[PDB]
């Protein structure tokens, strides 16, 4: 029957009680040793859908808020997919009314000294690294703004990273190393292109830099194409094969190269080359702004440890409580009828034929 | 003998534990693998898969899911009264819920396990070959804990219940003062079994009978209380080796067939605060009449057929309580002795090496010249060998028994290479004085070790000191209750 | 992207091989585990269990019987055209007989596998984390063999047949002389697939179509001959990926239902001399009429649906013959370059260390005094740091690019400890002259490495030399026959 | 049907053909890749007895000599037991007529240089070690026989080992170390016992020796019991507990102590203490005969390697041929109706109830 397979709760009123759904092998036990008897009920499942199980879940319900605890990985998360697709198909309305949710176990556990922290996302993990890095940090330049910190610094750091992200998003089209150097090199103007002497010396300065900085076995060269409008060209020999990259009139006109220049404009305006960075007790002179940011991060991480979770079973029942099922701590996520739809589709996709 | 007597002698070799450390080949391999790995209690946690592989690879290559289960059971609080494995993650429940994948769960040796394998490096136990013959495994663990009594065993035959460490350490100390003490003199410290899952033992005759003849049948009962607010039965603890979930199914089935009566609501409210089984008595029915009717038809009451069988000398024996205690104390004597002898030998060999190093410094310059002279190390070595070279410090004990009488101060071929091996950092005038300390401190040690080997009552005092250290560090309160009525 | 696009991107990550070394994560882990173990071709055999555990423990903890099967298939002569694993013991048969227990079978890396992972230590490939993050695994193997072509692959999708190494090495060398060569220019060296289990390929259109569009359907037929003494059919070799035992059952079933006719005796005489299937034609029946009737109803004839799909840049691609060859040659260039750069760096760092050691000897006595002076090594160290100390030999290349301009001869903190670390045996006047050789020989090497990195055609000459070394050492005769008719 | 499960042979006449029976997982494959097509047929079995299999074996037979290839270990050898017990029960006469045999794979593989050797037993492994040790060996004593070698030496070595074997067979009753020293110490006579002064000095000499030789932490002591007949007693303190061993009138009268004396008599007659042993190119002076025998064995083993087999699957098909199924090489063993009887009993024993 039902008793022996389900671990019910004291609460008798639906909409005041929540039913957890886990994979026996992953959290079946830990969930039970860490739940709260008052309002948390636990139904372990095993499956790829057991029919007896499917009659147990039906005979179960009662409970208004039903949580699905399952690993994020493709292999383990299947049990979640089978549920969503079974819901959408057999029970459409239950998903629509917002009764079904999806537990969101932390992806990280950061701890500095006595303090520990549970971070949900890789986006939140990024927000946390920036936060630490910046806290207590101030950048002393010789420019109009002797000290750059607080909200102002965050603006800079954000722009700098935004550019490096875009760089990596356009990496296949142009060498990552080159775009990084356009940031430091003076901007090339639509008007500048019309002149050849300025254009040639420019692309010469660029290439001349890349070569001196290159640690890997690569060879940079420059060439200027004459267009009846002068257009620079950067040829790179790597590894044994040389490819050439044209700086089209479009490129110099493109918003992508503008965001690179604007960044360089701010950086060059802040006299970054010569500066001091403190965070926050100590400081060290930096030759570049990125060298200052690398240093910030080296400080922020000095005494902390970071643990990544790959599965629920990695943590004790107590830990599982503090992270996933403690009302105050937990970070749940409700599923939409559009999400159950996608879970039905995925199940069918895996089922090439049936 | 006949091929049948051998085949029976090997099947019994896997099934029975060793009275000395209560471990079967599987457990002893798994634990030794953890120790070699450096998977200590004070080091970071390691994934179960890491250990399971090491075991499968070197000591017990017979299924990954088998080796893991072994580690699992040694981690669970409900199956072992004193866990030998420290585990973080989902390790299964009393309900029978499985443990998480071996790649997710994390484990390291418990503080108590380091005592089980205390003095394992010092040649205190015999070593056997592994399946392929490339590795060596301990024939037994040099244990400071009487595990066979403490944690017990099961035969797929023998059935030994766990016991409180504090009680047992006492009983052991009692056997140490008087070798002739009776089973009733022991039962003054060891009243009975002490299961991890605390419960109530009703009969005291069964345990007295089992400590005396090695065999007996004892009663175990669930700790249930009746509660008002209609009427409800609440179980705080259940009998050892009892699956709580299947227990629940049973009661539900009984009420279905109506073999038991007076139950309206049966729910399992077990949570992070502890175990809690709820049975709401129906109106027109008594709670304790329903309870006793349950005891009579339910796994709530279980008789534990004690059958203490364990391999003493590689041979199966049915032993009473005293026989198990004595065996642990003979094992301690042997480990303690063998330990000393090894410690003494090592001390000798180290003091012998030191003497050469010390003499080298005083005569260092002439040596340095020689080293510069001969192109080949063996040629400079032979030179050091040809001519012999802190007098109060030097004043024969330090010299190993194997060392010849011949070896100014005489040098060994090995010592010549030791002077050649010494690095340039040791040359400093601060290392000389430091080495002088180690040397002198080792003399005081060898002298102490000799005092131990000579005095037979001294050895029995060090053993008693070790047992006490175990009772304090790892001793804890009783959990099951014995109520003879 | 959507959760579905990711879930599909990971399922495809396990299923497809890497064009560069034709290995899937499982194979690359198993092989790397063997290399770390020191399980070389020239060392003693190690039990399979030893490797299986190491793999399960550190790189791929997903079932022991899964990891073993992987090692098995890499050992069998009938499944791999060029075995990457050297195995001693029962490793299963073409019939489908399983391999012996992993505790009985023995294995070590094949000579050819050491080439697959040649230059793996020198930072020639990217490294990824393991499941727990305590170990690092190569993202790909720095292979000298075009395995994806040589040994092929299968998708549970992609289907690539094995190829003769000699042919393929040629085709690679042909692509090296002219980057623009056509698929027909390649087919001058690579006529077609070359299965481990030799057989007859009847159609040549299918292979030409597959080398051109990456997709095609080819015919494979058993090598059967009719024999007199009544009439009997004898099969010497059968189609690749064909279970011989089930083939037999099939023919027996066909004769039962009488879908095929003219067979009185069907026996499997396969033995230590080779494969031998016997089918005795009945009287009043033709042998080759029975044979062709078999081809038509039997697995004796099998069409091999080539479908060359493989992950180029972590992304699935349908590639023709040339695309696969080019990818191997770009991979070689990268490995060769990255190798050099590392070799150069290491040479620099070693020459830099040597310079300090050499200078130490000439000025050795003053140093020795200093060492005697300061009690603490760091105090003697600081002393060495304070004052700077074979001129023709010294005459900047040797110095690493990272080394500052500042560092008489200047010393590094690390170098100070290196002089302090040096042992007394090195002091001999023969070690000085010996070190002088290593130093000078490294200069000639760094100079050579620089010659390589500069000259782009030089690098393409070393690659060609490596391919030739592979064709000679590991090259062998063809086995399957192509008969376009 | 039959084809596909059985690998038959060219030979058609029973009593001219042999059928091998293996465990698929152990040798199923290797057997087939290493057999001889002419007269060797192979039937792999898997099981714990498959019924289809049992109908295949019946439908099989034909073959007069049927071999059972199976590992010796208890776990693997079960398939053999199931066969013998099935034979005895279902087919009594086939075992009685001597049609069933049992392959005997070597337990060892010794190799010196180009030479390799396959040793069947631990008894044969002992005969081989002695053989090597003795070959080229001669013992030079000062006694009436200047040189002791050949047949004469074998006699001595055999007696010496026979005594050490008996010693280990009576080890639990008396300390192994003590009995070894009785060999060197003068014999105690029934007549000697009647005198006390001689008896006391004797047991004093014994104990005094054991103590000087003891490397472990043990303490030897002597005591003489007066019997209204004097009887020596050796008390040993080990580890912290002291046990005492009485040299009863029976002991001195016993054949066991006589074999010890006779050995000592020969050894003492051969002036063993001072001697030379050569085997055979070189030689080294020995203080004892056992020290000479230890040296012999150290020589014999110097360049050889020894591989022990635990399972059939440990060896290649070719190797399996040369060892187990090659008519000339192989070492088979026929089973008696009395052996099948014991295999029936064992099966039943494991089957506590059915
Ligand atoms: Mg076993
Ligand atoms: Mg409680
Ligand atoms: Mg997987
Ligand atoms: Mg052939």
């Amino acid at each position: 029957g039902l008793p022996g397979k389900l671990a019910d709760c004291q609460e008798r009123d639906p909409a005041l009680s929540e039913l957890y759904l886990v994979e026996g092998d992953s959290a079946g036990g830990s969930a039970k040793q860490g739940r709260n008897r008052k309002n948390q009920a636990i139904l372990p499942l095993k499956g790829l859908s057991s029919q007896e199980v499917a009659t147990l879940i039906t005979a179960l319900g009662r409970y208004h808020s039903i949580i699905i605890m399952t690993d994020a990985d493709v292999d383990g998360s299947h049990i979640r997919t089978l549920l969503l697709t079974f819901f959408y198909r057999q029970m459409p309305e239950i998903v629509e009314r917002g009764h079904v949710y999806i537990a969101q176990p932390p992806l990280y556990k950061v701890k500095k000294g006595k303090q520990e922290q549970y971070i949900k996302d890789d986006e939140a993990m990024d927000q946390y690294q920036i936060s630490i890095a910046l806290d207590g940090a101030t950048l002393h330049t010789n420019a109009s703004a002797p000290a750059l910190a607080g909200e102002a610094l965050e603006k800079l750091v954000s722009e700098y990273n935004a550019t490096q992200k875009m760089i990596n998003r356009m990496e296949r089209r142009y060498p990552k190393a080159m775009l990084k150097e356009l940031i430091y090199q003076p901007t090339l103007t639509e008007a500048d292109l019309s002149d050849e002497q300025t254009v040639t010396r420019w692309v010469n300065a660029l290439v001349s830099e890349l070569n001196d900085k290159e640690q890997h076995g690569s060879q940079w060269k420059f060439d200027v194409h004459t267009n009846a409008l002068f257009e620079p060209i950067v040829r790179v020999r790597t590894h044994g094969v040389d490819t050439d990259y044209p700086l089209d009139h479009e490129f110099i006109t493109g918003g992508e190269y503008r965001r690179i220049c604007t960044l360089g404009e701010k950086l060059r305006g802040l006299l970054e080359e010569d500066a001091f960075i403190e965070r926050g007790e100590r400081r060290q002179p930096v030759a570049s702004f990125e060298q200052a940011l690398d240093w910030l991060v080296k400080e922020s991480r000095r005494g902390l440890s970071i643990q990544r979770y790959k599965g629920l079973g990695e943590m004790n029942p107590e830990q599982l409580w503090e992270t996933t099922m403690d009302p105050e701590s937990r970070r749940m996520l409700r599923v939409t009828v559009k999400d159950a739809i996608a879970a039905d589709q995925l199940f069918t996709t895996l089922m090439g034929d049936a | 003998s006949s091929y049948l007597d051998y085949a029976m002698s090997v099947i019994v070799g896997r099934a029975l534990p060793d009275v000395r450390d209560g471990l079967k080949p599987v457990h002893r391999r798994v634990l030794y693998a953890m120790n070699v790995l450096g998977n200590d209690w004070n080091k970071a946690y390691k994934k179960s898969a890491r250990v399971v592989g090491d075991v499968i690879g070197k000591y017990h290559p017979h299924g990954d899911s088998a080796v893991y289960d072994t580690i699992v059971r040694m981690a669970q609080p409900f199956s072992l009264r004193y866990m030998l494995v420290d585990g973080q993650g989902n390790f299964g429940s009393i309900d029978g819920d499985s443990a998480a994948a071996m790649r997710y769960t994390e484990i390291r040796l418990a503080k108590i396990a380091h005592e089980l394998m205390a003095d394992l490096e010092k040649e205190t136990v015999d070593f056997v070959d592994n399946y392929d013959g490339t590795e060596k495994i301990p024939d037994v663990m040099p244990t400071k804990i009487p595990n066979l009594l403490v944690n017990g065993s099961s035969g797929i035959a023998t059935n030994i219940p766990p016991h409180n460490l504090t009680e047992v350490i006492n009983g052991c100390l009692a056997y140490i003062d008087d070798e002739d003490i009776s089973i009733e003199g022991l039962m003054e410290h060891i009243p009975g079994p002490d299961f991890p899952t605390a419960a109530i033992i009703n009969g005291r005759r069964g345990i007295e009978e089992a400590y005396r003849t090695g065999r007996g049948k004892v009663y175990i009962r669930a700790r249930a209380e009746v509660e008002v607010d209609r009427e409800t039965i609440i179980v705080h603890e259940i009998p050892y080796q009892v699956n709580k979930a299947r227990l629940i199914e049973k009661i539900a089935e009984l009420v279905k067939e109506k073999r038991v009566e007076g139950i309206s609501a049966l729910r399992d409210e077990s949570d992070k605060d502890g175990m809690r089984i709820v049975i709401e008595v129906k109106r027109d029915a008594v709670g304790e009449v329903v309870l006793n009717n349950l005891y009579s038809q339910t796994q709530l009451q279980v008789s534990f057929g004690i059958n203490m069988v364990a391999l003493h000398h590689g041979q199966p024996k049915i032993m009473n309580l005293k026989d198990i205690i004595a065996a642990f104390v003979r094992h301690r004597r042997e480990v303690v002795t063998r330990r000393t002898i090894f410690e003494l030998r090592k001390a000798r060999d180290r003091a012998h090496i030191l003497e050469a190093l010390a003499v080298a410094l005083a005569n260092i310059d002439p040596i340095i010249e020689l080293i510069r002279h001969a192109p080949t190390p063996a040629e400079a070595k032979t030179a050091l060998v040809a001519n012999p070279w802190v007098a109060a410090m030097l004043e024969d004990a330090a010299r190993p028994e194997w060392l010849e009488p011949e070896f100014l101060y005489y040098l060994t071929e090995q010592q010549a290479q030791a002077i050649l091996d010494l690095r340039l950092q040791k040359l400093t005038g601060l290392e000389h004085e430091k080495l002088l300390d180690e040397y002198k401190e080792l003399l005081d040690q060898i002298a102490e070790l000799l005092r131990i080997l000579g005095s037979a009552d001294r050895l029995m005092e060090v053993i008693r000191e070790e047992l006490e250290l175990v009772r304090e560090q790892f001793g804890d309160k009783r959990r099951t209750e014995i109520t003879a009525n």
